[PDB]
């Protein structure tokens, strides 16, 4: 029999569960409360090879669509304005995501104990090394082809300077690797991904397809094609533990503080940059976000957990409660900041305000209102002296930074929630913006001393840090961050000097 | 409907208008170039560099970082998310190492994906051709089932070892070379697998179960030292960089190359066996691709390391003694398997030569980098003691 | 001369750690650094701004002399000190695990990371201590985590609340 | 300018508006698969298939055209563009083949492409490890340099023989496959080439240069009779299919194989040459893969013909009995080779069951297919008159 | 020396002209007026290999292209 035969990778993985054998130091080398089955299974039956051919195939069609057609088409170009600013945030800190991700598979890997199981996440490191080089992809190519380099070309080096960037480590870098494997595994896979990032990643390309840009699209639904393994994985971690007592102890709580450390972030930041940073509009933020957290996650999700013992996050009803204004109050601040960004942001002309008003009824008179009041002083021009920032000030509107989210508010004006707690700990102060946070740093303070922007910036004046982190333009003289999206009067390193703005610790006016 | 009721903004008249409108008349910065602040290793910055140097958050104080303050959440108890604490080695800058081959994930999968595809042609054609009829009934049943398929789990056990330094690398540019090292020690595992699979398709008696290989790593006397020297690299050492440089600049380059390319790679064709040797050539082209890479980190950038030189090869010599004992060892332990060949298939006078060969490579592409003053004869003398 | 990544107090410890020449002066001030600066128990915060910074600056000093300084077998085994590793980690793991409470468990754990963080003690031995002592803080603290009302969790950590708002 | 001046319709608001305002509601028919009329030879239409069938355009006249009609535009003399004359087989229909690995263009580069790069890493993993160091002095400066070598001017030859096919073969199905079984021949005979290159790279005082190999063929005894069959396959058969045939079906199924497969494939190893079996490896795939197009040609469209499957399976048995006699003369000569090994290398009971496998495989994948009665010892005596 | 070296196409084409060899019946099948000089060469020195490469490449983005982008 001569017949022409060979070997796939369902055939080779059949085995792949004894690879792993026995020995007294066989075991995980990070600290965890829970003990992952030795025997758990994978969904996906893959070997190396095969991996390599499928992600290929995918490359292929998305880099062969980049390079030609699009690429012909001016694709890169004919994106308007807002948008093209708005990709240098969401493709860099989805950057960050994918890359720390690949430190917290790497963390599972070693955690897992199951021969497949520990497959399944080898994959997902392997997939999230392609998903970091795929962001920056994108960035590589607006800044190659696209109408505004700056930001999308240094991203990397001008992120550190505004306040947006800790918060986003805090969920997609930090809030991934560091903690019990477990907890980790919930904040990346169990919320992140099931929760936020997959349901986004397809909701990016659709914002992305309205207005112009059909790169994004072109690699974000390549990504997307990856994540059902990351699911995958997350499900299978749960299912690795549910045997273990400890899980009936830790599991929820865990959970709940997952969940509440990611939608502390992206219930206002990607209502903000949807809405806010786009011309056309695909769905208003409140609409999206219920179905996300309430409908998908909340509901079928965590539901199929339950024969686990997972229940729904008890901090569930308050993130309702403090969701429908986040994203409105956060560009407030975001704007009012806009010398520390490394992007150009844009005030909402007509449609967008009559659209606002619209989808969330009372928007004009308190946002709308403030937003013409700016714009009139002439927080467009450079010639007019005039950042945001000062308003806070002079209405005494202080803006402090959650010391465990990083997440920038202020309580005096906030139309969503405006509790604030501050104590003070062997001389030293914290600012808090709820009660979930707050327990999280009592009960843990050594895993919460982040200095926040105050602190490191107290007494500087704003053009020397932006100079200093180098938040310049080709040119060295126009900033890389403007407060319109319009080619002409862009801010210059001077204009903001004259300003004469140093920052300053408001924790230290309860002195 | 055949226009579908989605309107894009590329080719709706009314927003593509809208957004044509808005647009400047052009580029609002003439620098092009994302990555263009990154100091090229070559003439010209590379899609190596700008995709992957300064993708990992830092700060100024790991060495090379850009970023500033603390993390914003760190370990129950106060460890870093990364930290200058997770390795004895010291350097002016974790992102100065470069691959030489300069791989990013898709160049690394589309070659991969080469491979596989290959693969499977290849098997194709040599079960239709009915090669297998010329090899080696004992040395298919025994030395390829047993002993190779038993290999397996060394660099099952060597892949592993990266888990943690996938975890802990402190840059972009290590933690992707590292990843691909690890991930072809996997493949390599898997190819084993695949061939014994193989062999059960095109062999009527032949069984592919890891049952008989699994139990000689497990309880045989061949790998005995092999597995103790794994199970060590693997989970008793904390330490990313001495795992990754004592299973790639030590065990690896001494056991490792001598079982593949001077006993498997050596004696398989002289049993009629082109079949192995054809994976061989993969884990092969494999070691040395990753060996330009771990030359590169250790060497040109740690070893060489402006300000921490002396330091650097000093924590590596002590490293490279360390595990060189257990390696010989291993060689030891394996230099039985010998006895089990069929009489006249080598001589004692070739096996030297073959471990001079295994040896002086060493020597001449690790031991000699860090000065580290290594005994040839003295290291062949003590491992063909185990004949 | 201020500054975020190069400013006068940056500068002042280089100079200050450049006169260190021996292994247990360096070993010393570094010992004293982490008491002084890091953690939420440090003695003033002073140096928050630049302590990390300064701290690996430091690290690196020791480190060289360590490795100048101890033959093979020690570096691998002992601190810059002189203890046993081993011993160390034994010791403070069997602490842990006799702690009755969270209070007692963070209190072991952020201490031994102060007095032994590399390349005070070798990093297999101190990676290794992470493993176990931050398992056994993990369990206690989060058992009935939510039990303990804020008001009291307050008065526990012994926090000096200076304002609480809250319309809802 | 960063827009540019040429206005796309599918970009352009005031084109584009144009170009939307006339479209219909719905296609114009919702038969949307191109080729649906072909008859499938799997269980669905492949895209091999309707982006190959009918792409010739011959008119009914020529078994299974679709076109009416003489050509425009015939040679000097009146001889049509394609035409029945230019073979003796004949068939109801010469759009029924069906190359059974489906490749069209774009799959046949993919392949050869990933060989390519995966040879070029092969070789710098080979050469970096320094596996040359085992490889027997001997076996490299003589058999791998002069007898290895000397056979790439036979692949060359039967890569030539494909020649007049690819001018005259009746229907683009064929016309595809021939043209891939002649290219992978002209790429075997270049690997063999690049193998001895790379020795000149890597061993001092190796020579590169074809000038030995090529007196070998051309002057030597060992592959005398192999280069008078080559010749005259490729120079003196002016019928595409005979050519085809006797080249893939007779010739280098027995005489091919055998060196390739039974000599060096077989012997290399023996003095530690890994490097020549990396090639050999793929010239049995490309092989492997030509043979069964060639089965699906000769033995399932023309030799099971509904009509002319008695006519054409007499022509292939005659062609056979042709050819086959040359091609025992080529294997005679070869056998010379074996007297030139060092003592102990292999010997006449190796020699003869390895002929036995290549002519019994032979019988079994091709001779009985046409009833071609086929004597196994007689043919193998026959052969080992050659010995030394 | 063991320094990574490998084997191009123009490396391999240079010996291509001498791969034809003499022989009495080496002539074209065909009828023709005119008579092409033996030693005629090429400009582009491509292999089967290297010219499979180089258009698999084009193909690659072409139908990626057409696949994706295009269609989307
Ligand atoms: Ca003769
Ligand atoms: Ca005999
Ligand atoms: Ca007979
Ligand atoms: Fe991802
Ligand atoms: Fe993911």
């Amino acid at each position: 029999n001569r017949a022409p035969t060979s070997v796939n990778a369902q055939e080779v993985h059949r085995w792949l569960q004894s690879f792993n054998w026995d020995f007294k130091n066989n075991r995980t080398k990070y600290a965890t409360k829970y003990k992952m089955a030795n025997e758990t299974k994978e969904q996906f039956k893959l070997i190396a090879k095969e991996y390599a051919r499928m992600e290929a195939v995918k490359d292929e069609r998305q880099f062969g669509s980049l390079q030609d057609a699009l690429t012909r088409l001016n694709a890169g170009v004919r994106v308007h304005p807002k948008w093209n600013e708005t990709m240098k945030v969401v493709s860099n800190f989805l950057e960050v995501g994918e890359y720390n991700a690949i430190a917290a598979t790497g963390m599972l890997w070693d955690s897992a104990q199951a021969a497949e199981q520990k497959n399944g996440y080898l994959a997902q490191v392997l997939d999230e090394i392609r998903h970091t080089h795929q962001c920056a992809y994108v960035n590589y190519y607006f800044a190659k082809n696209g109408q505004d380099p700056a930001g999308h070309n240094d991203a990397r080096r001008t992120r550190t300077i505004g306040p947006l960037w800790k918060g986003m480590k805090r969920v997609f870098s930090d809030g991934f690797i560091s903690g019990d494997a477990v907890e980790c595994s919930l904040n990346l896979q169990l919320v992140g991904e099931a929760c936020f990032t997959n349901p986004l990643i397809v909701a990016v390309t659709e914002w992305a397809a309205a207005n112009g840009d059909e790169i994004t699209p072109t690699v974000f639904l390549s990504i997307e094609t990856d994540e059902l393994r990351h699911m995958a994985n997350g499900y299978q971690t749960v299912v690795s533990i549910a045997n273990d007592p400890a899980s009936a102890k830790y599991l929820n709580t865990d959970l709940n503080n997952a969940f509440w450390t990611q939608q502390k972030y992206f219930t206002p930041v990607l209502g903000m940059l949807f809405e806010y940073g786009s011309k056309f509009k695909v769905e208003p933020w409140v609409k999206t976000w219920d179905r996300w957290v309430y409908e998908d996650w909340g509901g079928i999700w965590i539901g199929r957990l339950g024969k686990y013992g997972v229940e729904s996050p008890r901090s569930l009803k308050d993130a309702k409660q403090d969701a429908y204004w986040a994203h409105h109050d956060l560009y407030l601040l975001a704007y009012a900041l806009w010398p520390t960004g490394f992007f150009r942001l844009a005030l909402p002309d007509q449609e967008e305000m009559e659209w606002f008003e619209a989808n969330y009824p009372g928007w004009y008179d308190h946002y709308g209102k403030i937003y013409e009041e700016w714009r009139a002083r002439g927080c467009e021009d450079p010639s007019s002296g005039f950042i945001p920032l000062m308003w806070f000030i002079e209405n005494n509107h202080p803006i402090y930074i959650d010391r465990v989210s990083q997440v920038p508010f202020c309580p005096s004006l906030a139309k969503g929630a405006s509790t604030l707690r501050v104590h003070e700990y062997n001389g030293e102060m914290h600012t808090f913006s709820d009660q979930w946070g707050e327990r999280m740093w009592l009960a843990e303070p050594e895993r919460y001393e982040c200095q926040n922007i105050f602190e490191q910036y107290e007494g500087r004046e704003l053009s020397e840090v932006i100079a200093e982190l180098h938040g310049l333009r080709s040119d060295g003289k126009t900033l890389i961050a403007q407060p319109h999206v319009r080619g002409d009067k862009l801010w210059t390193l001077d204009d903001i000097k004259r300003l004469n703005c140093v920052f300053k610790n408001p924790v230290k006016a309860f002195n | 409907s055949m226009l579908g009721e989605r309107r894009r903004g590329l080719t709706d008249p009314e927003m593509a208008a809208v957004i044509l409108k808005a647009l400047p008349e052009a580029p609002l910065d003439g620098n092009n170039k994302m990555g263009y602040f990154v100091t090229p290793r070559w003439k010209r910055l590379t899609e190596y560099e700008a995709l992957t140097v300064y993708a990992q958050p830092n700060a100024d104080w790991i060495a090379g970082g850009l970023d500033w303050g603390d993390w914003t959440q760190k370990f129950h108890g106060g460890r870093p998310s990364w930290g200058n604490e997770t390795t004895e080695l010291r350097t002016v800058d974790w992102f100065k190492h470069r691959d030489p081959l300069r791989r990013w994930h898709a160049p690394y999968v589309k070659d991969k994906a080469e491979e596989w595809r290959y693969t499977d042609r290849f098997l194709q054609g040599y079960s239709a051709d009915g090669q297998i009829r010329a090899m080696n009934p004992t040395w298919r049943d025994e030395f390829i089932n047993r002993y190779w398929g038993a290999f397996l789990f060394n660099e099952y056990g060597l892949f592993n070892a990266h888990s943690q330094g996938a975890r802990e690398a402190l840059s972009d540019v290590t933690r992707v070379s590292l990843a691909f090292w690890g991930f072809d020690k996997i493949d390599i595992a898997q190819m084993i697998q695949l061939e014994r699979g193989f062999l059960a398709k095109i062999v009527p008696g032949f069984d592919e179960s890891t049952a008989v290989p699994k139990a000689e790593w497990t309880n045989g006397e061949v790998y005995k030292s092999a597995r103790l020297a794994v199970e060590g690299l693997w989970q008793e050492v904390f330490d990313w960089n001495e795992s990754a440089f004592s299973v790639h600049a030590v065990y690896d380059a001494l056991f490792g190359q001598f079982v593949r390319r001077e006993f498997f790679q050596r004696l398989a064709p002289r049993f009629g066996d082109n079949l192995t040797p054809f994976f061989i050539n993969q884990a092969q082209t494999y070691f040395q691709i990753a060996k330009q890479g771990v030359q590169d980190l250790y060497y040109n950038c740690l070893g060489d390391d402006p300000e921490f030189s002396d330091y650097n090869r000093t924590v590596m010599r002590n490293w490279t003694g360390k595990w060189l004992e257990p390696t010989i060892a291993a060689l030891r332990d394996f230099m039985g398997l010998f006895a089990k060949l069929p009489a006249g298939t080598t001589d004692k006078e070739e096996i030297t030569a073959s471990l001079y060969r295994v040896v002086d490579d060493w020597i001449e592409d690790y031991a000699s980098r860090i000065d580290f003053k290594a005994d040839r004869d003295q290291i062949v003398k003590a491992v063909l003691a185990g004949l | 001369k201020l500054g975020i990544h190069s400013n006068d107090t940056r500068d002042a410890w280089v100079n200050k750690i450049a006169q260190l020449n021996t292994l247990e002066k360096a070993a010393e001030m570094l010992k004293q650094f982490r008491m002084d600066h890091t953690t939420p128990f440090r003695n003033s915060y002073e140096l928050d701004n630049d302590y990390l910074w300064i701290e690996a600056k430091l690290e690196e000093k020791v480190a060289v002399l360590k490795a100048r300084a101890f033959n093979e077998v020690d570096f691998r085994h002992k601190t810059a000190f002189g203890e046993d590793a081993k011993s160390v980690l034994d010791g403070t793991v069997a602490k842990m695990n006799a702690a009755k409470d969270k209070w007692e468990a963070e209190k072991i754990h952020i201490g031994f990371r102060q007095a032994y963080k590399p390349p005070i003690m070798p990093v297999n031995y101190f990676l290794d201590g992470e493993r176990q002592l931050g398992t056994r803080l993990m369990e206690l603290r989060n058992l009935n985590y939510y039990d303990t009302p804020l008001e009291e969790l307050r008065k526990q950590r012994g926090v000096r609340v200076v304002h609480l708002q809250s319309p809802h």
